[PDB]
RNA sequence: UAACUAGGGAACCCACU
């Protein structure tokens, strides 16, 4: 049952939640992916602090 | 809050929660635009 | 054709970016937003 | 049995490859070591 | 602390070159005058790599020492990593 | 003589890794 048209999604500045101005959840509501805690740790490890600022502030909810 | 504590925000989590630029490498330093070397470059057409 | 990079118009790429804006959106290599000097967004998917 | 110019090249190479191996100021060493210890944690097993 | 007390490493680190290329190519893309004789590019990041290899990026890195002091290294003063 | 934005949550269950 796991087809790739059912699983593909991308997103760019689409619908935004009302409780906080972060993107939606899930591909059915055109939501974006979660940049979770472990990715925050991994980008600390890279030392990409401008990329980490771009993810966690600018391209999520400025 | 009950003790009136402060947070100097030199760490990493503080600047991420406040959304400003962390001091983590690419960010541990700061950059100054040079004054003399900008005289030496030509304007591109 | 759904994830965009915000490329700044400079005289090196102004003809290329001009052609991608003339293609508009969904003529795949083109663009969807064109952002003014004062931060004003103009759609390219709604055909101005 | 190196030669003299081979030995001068050798000392230059040792000095260069040591100066490249210095820890870079700004490196997030803490997260790097915590990941360096927690990534073999998933591969380890009490019952293997 | 003058050039006699200039105690950080002379080598430009990977983080310094990663942010210097970024903020130099961002300036080049905003129609800064280019310091080097480019052979024809549209990518500002390649032009900033040209300027980094030419050691002509007009940027001074302010290296903050952990006690509160700071050094000011020119990019042309720094030995490039690669 | 083209009127141009989107709206909820909480629980459980299942699946993927």
């Amino acid at each position: 049952k796991h087809m790739v048209d059912d699983k593909i999604h991308s997103r760019a500045r689409g619908p935004i939640q009302i409780l906080n101005r972060q993107p939606m959840e899930g591909r059915s509501r055109d939501g974006g992916l979660r940049f979770g805690e472990m990715e925050r740790d991994c980008q600390i490890a890279h030392g990409a602090a401008q990329f980490l600022r771009e993810r966690l502030f600018e391209a999520s909810d400025p | 809050a009950a003790h009136g504590e402060s947070d100097p925000m030199k760490g990493v989590s503080e600047n991420i929660m406040l959304g400003q630029l962390a001091p983590a490498g690419t960010g541990c330093f700061d950059l100054l635009l040079d004054a003399e070397k900008c005289k030496y470059g030509m304007e591109i057409p | 054709a759904n994830m965009t990079f915000a490329e700044i118009v400079t005289p090196f790429n102004i003809d290329r970016l001009q052609e991608l804006v003339r293609r508009g959106n969904s003529q795949y290599p083109g663009a969807k937003y064109i952002i003014r000097d004062n931060g004003d967004r103009i759609d390219l998917r709604f055909h101005p | 049995r190196l030669s003299g110019e081979a030995f001068d090249w050798l000392l230059g190479e040792i000095e260069s490859k040591f100066n490249q191996a210095i820890a870079h100021p700004g490196e997030m060493v803490g997260a790097l070591a915590a990941q360096s210890l927690g990534e073999p944690a998933t591969q380890m097993t009490l019952n293997t | 602390q003058a050039n006699q007390k200039r105690i950080t490493t002379p080598y430009m680190t990977k983080y310094e070159r990663a942010r210097v290329l970024g903020t130099r190519a961002l300036q080049i893309a905003m129609c800064a005058p280019v310091m080097v004789e480019l052979e024809g590019e549209t990518d500002p990041l390649l032009i900033a790599m040209k300027e980094l290899k030419a050691r002509k990026i007009p940027i001074i890195i302010r290296r903050y020492l952990p006690d509160g002091s700071y050094e000011d290294w020119g990019v042309d003063e720094l030995i490039i990593s690669d």
